[PDB]
């Protein structure tokens, strides 16, 4: 009944091939990158942080926030499987469940309702919905949540820029572009409040 | 003896240390550059692992090469290597951040000028040698078998974005104030006649001073790099628990 | 799972026993003419069990010896050696296909 | 224990095998030329045994060499 | 170690070779009266041995003369005769030499087949996994 | 005389080879991808949602909206084929029929008219046209439909952009860039209108 | 004289290897490919039609526009060949003539004149030039003809961009990018004119 | 004390083990390279 | 002493292996590709001419300009070798001499001086250097010549780009992209000047 | 000594490691990296192409390392063909000329770092083992190639900054400076005879 | 120690091996054609020994060529 | 210089000549008892030269015929047939290797 | 090293000597009846030295007026021994190239 | 045109005919002792032509001994031996046609 060693290896290599998809569609990678995309866009820098470090910080942030779920998968699924306590079929299910639970904690009821009706299936409990339908609902909630956080992050930088523009216009110099003057002020206020540490607390802790 | 034990151990005792070494190289500033071919980088990783082999302690024999536990070992060797590599990328891109903030404030590619010079700083200060010394030390204090980056290491590495802005602003605070005060002084002094304005005339004036200020920035940039490297090196040792 | 034992099965221990049996059978053929030498037999089931986790059997002659005392029936020894070689070839094919399938799965080729 | 000890142990295993194969090849060569020159103390059976073992020993050497080269050729075609 | 069958089959080839040489000497000296009555040729026979302390090699433990009494012949004409005109001849029996010739040749060639087939098994082992 | 087993396998392996072509030309993937592309460019974000996430969302959406035709293929062409009830040639036709019907429901008669004349075949009824003619007509209709939906979603973001620029020009701060201030309002409108759930629901309901 | 069966297979299998080359050099694939790229550049979207879709439409259209040539190849070459009415030599020459006639009809004299003088051959009439001197000339003319058609399509979208840019500048907002504002109107112009049917019909009709 | 069966099994086990670790290393690196080359 | 037939077959079968190296190093294929590569970058289109079409035209061009050297090889080396007039080595030398004359004709002295000194051999006349030291000197000369030609062709398009960008700044619309509003004029200039014929003619002319 | 059958197998096997020897022991590494860096310096991305870059490096690494090949031939190849030396001694006789060349073309600091990492006690630089000299050689050659290459980058970066500032002076903020700088980047390289200048210095750089 | 000097030296080394292979093949062919034409003073052993030598010599020539061509392709096709 | 005449040498002609010699010898063995039949012989040197660049002789008897006029020495004919058969096979091995050597040079394997 | 002289050993010369020895024995058997012919023997060590001769055989029995010193019992045995050893030399020398080719081709 | 009738030639039919000729010779050898049996032959030229585009009696060299059987056993052995040799050649020719045909469609 249990999959043979040859077939289990084939399944293992298959999931490694789809590993980039699982990061950007099932884990918290999508929300972090979108929020960090807003932060780069909000400040006057266009490509200054560069794409490489943002993804690298996002990957490390995901491993931080996915550590509880990854450890739960390790304990429940990997440990019985390594010790040959359980078969491969049930070990795979034991690993799938923590991922499903985490995606439910970061989704909305309205999003699930739309896709479960879209799939044209019958279900009564959100806890046993297929992962094929949970994934589109999860990322849709993630994109909406990220836009909410990004909108809140965009407001203080908009506040600073509007104040500087008003001050320059009030002083009479209708000739100077507000962006050049406002950029150091936005950066200074981003540093002396330790903005990134605050963003870490409101982003890593946003999942719970 | 049964020859299986001898052959399997060497592959386990070589490839697993090599994976961590190779993973650091592909993310490293110099060895992970686009100029070098993968083949040259591959041979460099092979040669480094062979040479530093005596200093690497023997891996535990409990974990088998063909087992899921051995598969996890390969992944966690890469994570350690990428951790060191990303730190080096963080420093250089922070100088790229320093170049672009000056260029943006200069009414204006200037990041490349700082990126190239910072790469020279990395090479001249033997930064590549120190990183290689760090990864071999990682084998001692962070053994291959038992050990991996914890959650705290991920959060410390994720918090380096604030390190970028604070360090970049600290380097440019004196220059950026100079850029603002001359532009504000130019604005107020020419505000008497609204016929002149600045527009493109202000573009020319701003960029000439901005290039001149970058000349001042390069005059005292080395001291900032030395302090920055100490912060980065301390973070790396924290990852490897040294 | 995903281990060489669970993957190769008993086709690795069987090969060693089949080579052991061929050494025993060849010994009887060589020692056929030695007087007083008693033919040696090997139990495959016991040897396979010992190989998987880890005594002298003699073969009863079909006819009395002509005085020398040697109980080696060279007609039977050749027949058993021929059978042992065929089953050993199958075991190599069985064991060889275990590695080929493992390599095929780990590389998708 | 260090990784050099495992590497040295692997190196000595290969050196021992090569010497064993070389010993058989030289042993077969002497027995072949001893019987070929006309020495009456050498039996054709021992000569055929000697060259049978040397041929099998060298064939094992070829198989190990090809696997080592194939692994190296596989190794050089990897993302890095 | 890797060629245990060869050492046993090869030992049989060397062992059965000696028995044929001994048979040839017995037939070539079946009519050699020689001199005296104690220096007369006697049928020689090899002794096979197996030390069973895997594989048990066959070792020749020396040539042993037959215990059969010498064949006496009355011939008071041969100058090498004795007081009663008797010349003692080797105790070689042709029928037992013919049987040894048949037994030695067939057993020798049987071990050739085993040794030749043993090499095939070794060659097939090298093809494992290919 | 159905195709031999060796030829049947050879045909199926060829269809898997053209699987990207079938998805990107014969399915709903193209229209969803284009509409998402227009929406992303409509806002100030260049590639914040990222290309992999956009395609990942579209792949799940195009699988859900085509579940009815996928089931119809299974219930009329796969199960009879596996139960040894239909000739393999018949089963291939039974699978192609629902796919052709679905593509005809989302095509424009003008697209069929130009391609039928282009192919130069004398066919009158708009149901027995070849797949060689139907597929280019279908993909052309999907591109035009996506542009119409893309323009529809673009207008509210154009309204915000013009209002912000007009208000800034009213105060005389012409030097201030309207795009930096407009973006948080574009995120604001899209999130309190529940845009992500709304657009994916409309795209799902569009194919009918 | 007649090539052996083994040689005929070798020649035929050789032409399958050069099939991609003949598509992009000796057919209508290149001109249609270039025009869509220019048309895509004219509109604000740079990767919305998608390379795979554009090549897919180009492959379908080049099948429709080369059908008269392919049918002539079938009738003149293949049918006498399969019925053993002509040798392998005659069949290949009979197949080349309709393909050469198609390329001669779409070429330019000056392009033919340029390569004829370069090849150093004595040619009396264009309708008998060598194949090696026609292929570079045919692809040269197709590229030039593609640019002319692309310039025609670029102007209407350029006019819209210029119109909207000047209107925004008149109202005093010199910081709002006209590209964002112009994009909805660029899409609409391509819609109510039925661009995806008009452009393709003209491209197909450009070879008649 | 050793035979050709042990040598061949040792050779095959080493080849399978080496091929296993190389491919998994390749898969993880390709996954890393895909993540790095994405539009932020 | 002429080589055996087996060695001669093995010797010229190795030439086929090194055939791609000869084209990219010892022939005119290098310069033609570079000039058309720079020409493509001069116009706004990024990859419209495509790499395969660029290589295809280059292969036809390098075949037409190397015909005299190929004819000389056949009429000096191949024909005597087939007719048993000279041996294998004499045929090899007779084939190399026209090839060396072509590389030396289109090379630079300083490039020859640079490489003869590094190699460390006595030179008194240009026609004494070994092919090992002529190949790297020839390709260096071709790259410099190709860059010079590319620079000339780039200038007229640079003038158009400067004019159109300056005119837009004259009206004051800085945000409008010059690149989009300059592509139709860059393409049209390449049309009415008929670039695809004279540029290829100059490349053919430059080698002779 | 090894049997004839075995020593034929030995040379045949290492005959396939010839690309490996070139990349990490001879001057192929430095030239390719400098060529790659200079290729990225101009606006052209793959105009020189990889094959032409390699072909120039292969010719350069033969002319520059020609003294190394001369010593190996006369000290190892010639004695072996005259039966004046055995297989192992001939192989060792070839390592010494190549180990000397690699030792003199590395940096002290890198060798000091590597001997510490290798954990072997060696009192003088000229007695280090080849196992630790090979990684030290390529690590130092990489630093040299990067330092040489980026200095060549500087004049082409000067042109970019000049043209970009000039375009920004007139308010033409939307015109991309890279397309304008590309014709002038090529002209600078051809006016200074770049393809001869870099190769002459690269050839003379080694010892 | 000049580039032309070493280039000639390795060319001399390379052309010597090619001439050695050519000598074995010509000698093998000469022995075959004399025995085949009916010359009495030619033994089949000399014919068979020579043609076995040529086969081994030519086999080495092909194998060495394959190593060099593969090595050349490896260096040219590397992802610089 | 690469041509079949140069590559195959004289072995492409020797096989046909030795086949002709076998026919001439065989018809002498078959016609051994026919009176008035003179044993025929084929000169190898002349026949090979004729084949190379584009009429069987009579064999002199060692002893007089016994009154039938037939000069076939069946003792000698068997010896020549055996020699020709061995030399025919040797030419086949020589000619066969000529094509195999060409094939491995062309295919590189 | 690595030369055919060392790769083939002395097996390249033994085949020739066994052919010469077979020729001499064939001569002795044919000339057994011709009176005055003296049996010729070949010394193996002489051709061994020639590699790195044609002697006379002293009779064991007197002639019978012919002067022919050929013993047909001896010649048959010496021809049988030479033929058996000749095949072994072919096997030895033949396997020298078979091993040599396997080393070069690796297969 | 490319077809098996033009690619295989007559070798596809020749193999079959020689198998029939084997049966005809075989039934002659078996019936050697049966009185009243007349040895029958097969005309290869006529049979091959019939197969391509779609049992004669052998004359005795000597009178029968009285049984009525005209089977010459030594002739049958000679004919069977030749037929078996040419049958192997026919298989060699026909088999090589497919192998050369496969090499063309595969390119190696």
């Amino acid at each position: 009944e249990d999959y043979s060693v040859t077939l289990q290896i084939l399944a293992l290599m298959t999931m490694l091939g789809f590993l980039p998809a699982m990061v950007i569609l099932m884990t918290s990678f999508t929300r972090i990158v979108v929020v960090m995309s807003i932060l780069r866009q909000a400040m006057g820098l266009q490509q200054t942080p560069s794409n490489q470090v943002i993804i690298g910080i996002a990957l490390f942030l995901t491993f931080f926030v996915m550590s509880p779920v990854l450890n739960e998968i390790n304990d429940k699924a990997v440990q019985p499987y390594l010790n040959e306590q359980v078969t491969a079929r049930e070990a795979f299910d034991a690993a799938q469940a923590p991922m499903k639970a985490f995606m439910l904690k970061q989704t909305r009821i309205k999003d699930l309702e739309t896709f479960v009706t879209m799939s044209g299936e019958q279900v009564d409990n959100p806890e046993d919905v297929s992962m094929a339908v949970l994934i589109p609902a999860f990322i849709t909630s993630e994109l909406k949540t990220a836009f909410q956080i990004g909108f809140m992050l965009f407001l203080p930088f908009l506040i600073i820029d509007l104040v500087v523009a008003s001050v320059l216009m009030a002083m009479g110099m209708m000739m100077l572009s507000p962006m050049i003057v406002s950029l150091p002020f936005k950066l200074m206020l981003f540093v002396l409040v330790d903005g990134w540490n605050l963003i870490l607390s409101t982003l890593a802790g946003s999942f719970a | 003896e049964y020859p299986t034990s001898v052959v399997l151990d060497w592959i386990a005792n070589y490839f697993w240390p090599y994976v961590r070494i190779s993973s650091m190289l592909m993310v490293m500033t110099v060895t992970g550059a686009r100029f070098v071919s993968p083949r040259i980088r591959l041979y460099l990783g092979l040669a480094i692992t062979f040479a530093v082999m005596p200093a690497i302690p023997a891996v535990p024999q409990d974990i088998e090469l063909l087992s899921f536990r051995g598969f996890m070992t390969i992944a966690e060797q890469m994570i350690i290597g990428i951790a060191m590599g990303m730190v080096t990328q963080f420093m250089i891109q922070t100088f790229v951040l320093l170049g672009q903030i000056l260029g943006m404030q200069s009414s204006l590619l200037l990041g490349q000028l700082f990126m190239f010079l910072t790469t020279m700083f990395f090479l001249a200060t033997d930064g590549h040698l120190k990183m290689l010394q760090l990864v071999v030390f990682s084998f001692k204090t962070l053994p291959i078998g038992s050990g991996s980056l914890n959650a705290v290491d991920f959060r410390e590495m994720a918090g380096w974005l604030g390190i970028m802005f604070q360090t970049a602003l600290s380097m440019s605070l004196s220059g950026i104030i100079a850029l603002l005060t001359i532009n504000l002084s130019f604005g107020v002094m020419t505000r008497a006649a609204p016929q002149l304005n600045i527009f493109s005339l202000g573009f020319a004036f701003a960029l000439m001073v901005g290039l001149l200020l970058c000349w001042y920035i390069l005059a005292g940039l080395y001291s900032h790099y030395e302090m920055f490297w100490t912060v980065g090196e301390a973070q790396i040792c924290r990852l490897i628990r040294l | 799972a995903i281990s060489f034992d669970n993957a190769l099965g008993i086709h690795q221990h069987t090969v060693g026993v089949r080579e052991r049996n061929a050494e025993v059978i060849s010994t009887n053929i060589a020692q056929a003419n030695t007087p007083g030498y008693k033919a040696r037999g090997l139990d495959f089931a016991k040897e396979l069990q010992a190989a998987t986790s880890g005594d002298k059997l003699y073969r009863l002659p079909t006819q009395p010896d002509t005085g020398d005392g040697n109980t080696v029936d060279l007609d039977l020894e050749r027949n058993l050696f021929m059978q042992n070689q065929i089953r050993h070839q199958a075991s190599l094919d069985f064991l060889g296909s275990k590695f080929k399938n493992l390599t095929k799965a780990i590389k998708g080729e | 224990a260090s990784g050099a000890k495992v590497g040295a142990d692997f190196n000595d295993l290969l050196t021992k095998a090569i010497n064993n194969v070389n010993t058989l090849q030289k042993a077969s060569g002497d027995l072949q030329t001893r019987f070929d020159r006309g020495d009456a103390d050498v039996s054709l059976s021992d000569v055929m045994i000697a060259r049978n073992k040397s041929s099998v020993a060298f064939d094992a050497t070829v198989q190990i060499r090809n696997k080592l080269v194939e692994a190296y050729k596989d190794l050089m075609n990897m993302p890095v | 170690s890797l060629f245990n069958v060869f050492n046993v089959t090869g030992s049989a080839m060397s062992a059965e070779s000696v028995r044929l040489n001994t048979t040839s000497s017995n037939l070539a000296n079946a009519d050699s009266v020689s001199s005296s009555a104690k220096d007369t040729y006697k049928a020689r026979h090899a002794v096979f041995g197996a030390e069973l302390s895997d594989t048990v090699p066959v070792k020749v433990m020396g040539i042993v003369e037959s215990d059969k009494p010498l064949s006496a012949e009355y011939n008071p004409d041969h100058p090498l005769a004795n007081e009663e005109g008797y010349i003692y001849k080797p105790n070689v029996n042709v029928m037992e030499e013919m049987a040894n010739m048949i037994s030695a040749s067939r057993a020798y060639q049987t071990n050739v087949q085993v040794a030749d087939s043993s090499k095939q098994m070794l060659l097939r082992t090298l093809q494992m996994g290919q």
